[PDB]
C-alpha cells in the first residue's frame, strides 16, 4: 500500500552513451496553433509553450539569431536545459505510456 | 510512441525518442516548389487544401518605417503566411485531402537502454529495513533537483538527471 501510493509509476531509464538533442529548432506542425484569439477552438496544446509567434513591433535592428535561434519563425522553439551534453538519466513517474 | 505525441507531451519525445521523422509541410524543403507542385505527388478534392500548401514564400528578412517614432515599427517575416490560419497540417494529417508532405529521418541515439522500476526497488528493499526509512530516503531521491516529480503534472513530468545513486544509502 505505502509503496504503491508513493512511487507506483516512477522509472528511471539509462543510456550508454550520453548524447542530448543536436538540432535547435523544432519544425513540426502535426497540430494546431492559437492563432490570434485568447480562447482557442482547439484545447491548448503542450507545444505552444514553444511557439514563435509572430511579432508586429520591433527594431530596425532586431535580428532572428537573438532568442529564436536557427529555428524558422513561426516554428518551436526550445532552450539549451533540455539538451545538456551531460544527462545521463532519464526520471518520470506518468502512466501516459502504458500498452 | 505516435507522432501526435511530440506535441502532446513534447519534452518525453525530445528525451526518449530515438529516431528525429520531422514533418515538412512548408514550400521549399524536400525539392517542392510553387512551378512544380503539379509536375512532381497528387496527379489531379472538394476543398481548397487539395494539392495545395502552407507556408509561402514571399521575400527576405526587411524592415521598412518612416514613423514619428522609431519605436513602434512594421517587420517583414521572412517565411509569410499566405492565409495566417491554424487548422491546415491538422486536417492534412487525416489523410482526408491530398498535397505535399515529406518526412525527414535523423538518427540520434543508438545503443539500447536499461530501465529500472522505483517500486520493485521500494517493495524489495522494504522486507529488510525499516519502511519508513526506505520511504522518507526515496522521496529524497526523488527530489533530488528540489522540485518533488510528484508534483508536476502526469502529463509532463519527465527529468533529467546528472549520475544519480540508485539506490542511496539508509541511515541505521
Amino acid at each position: 500500500r505505502k509503496c504503491y501510493q508513493e512511487f507506483a509509476h516512477c522509472y528511471l531509464v539509462k543510456y550508454k552513451t550520453p548524447q542530448p538533442w543536436p538540432n535547435e529548432g523544432l519544425i513540426a506542425d502535426q497540430c494546431p496553433l492559437p492563432g490570434l484569439a485568447d480562447v482557442s477552438f482547439y484545447p491548448y496544446q503542450a507545444i505552444w509553450d514553444y511557439y514563435a509567434k509572430i511579432e508586429n513591433i520591433r527594431p530596425a535592428n532586431w535580428t532572428s539569431s537573438k532568442l529564436y535561434g536557427k529555428a524558422r519563425m513561426g516554428s518551436y522553439y526550445i532552450p539549451k536545459r533540455l539538451r545538456n551534453i551531460n544527462n545521463t538519466h532519464i526520471l518520470f513517474c506518468s502512466d501516459v505510456l502504458y500498452s | 510512441i505516435s507522432v501526435l505525441d511530440v506535441c502532446s507531451r513534447p519534452e518525453m519525445v525530445l528525451l526518449l525518442n530515438k529516431t528525429y521523422y520531422t514533418f515538412s509541410l512548408w514550400e521549399g524543403d524536400c525539392n517542392i516548389t510553387r512551378y512544380n507542385v503539379n509536375e512532381t505527388e497528387c496527379k489531379d478534392n472538394d476543398h481548397p487544401y487539395s494539392c495545395r500548401l502552407w507556408r509561402y514564400r514571399e521575400g527576405k528578412e526587411e524592415v521598412k518605417c518612416l514613423t514619428s517614432d522609431h519605436t513602434r515599427c512594421l517587420y517583414y517575416p521572412e517565411y509569410s503566411n499566405p492565409e495566417a490560419l491554424f487548422d491546415f497540417g491538422f486536417l492534412s494529417y487525416m489523410r482526408n485531402f491530398p498535397g505535399p508532405q515529406c518526412i525527414e529521418s535523423t538518427s540520434i541515439r543508438q545503443q539500447d537502454y536499461e530501465v529500472y522500476s522505483i517500486y520493485q526497488e521500494c517493495k524489495l528493499a522494504s522486507k529488510t529495513y525499516g519502511i519508513d526509512s526506505v520511504l522518507f530516503s526515496l522521496k529524497n531521491f526523488l527530489n533530488y533537483t528540489g522540485k518533488p516529480v510528484n508534483e508536476m503534472p502526469n502529463a509532463r513530468a519527465f527529468v533529467g538527471l546528472i549520475d544519480p545513486k540508485f539506490p542511496p544509502t539508509y541511515p541505521n
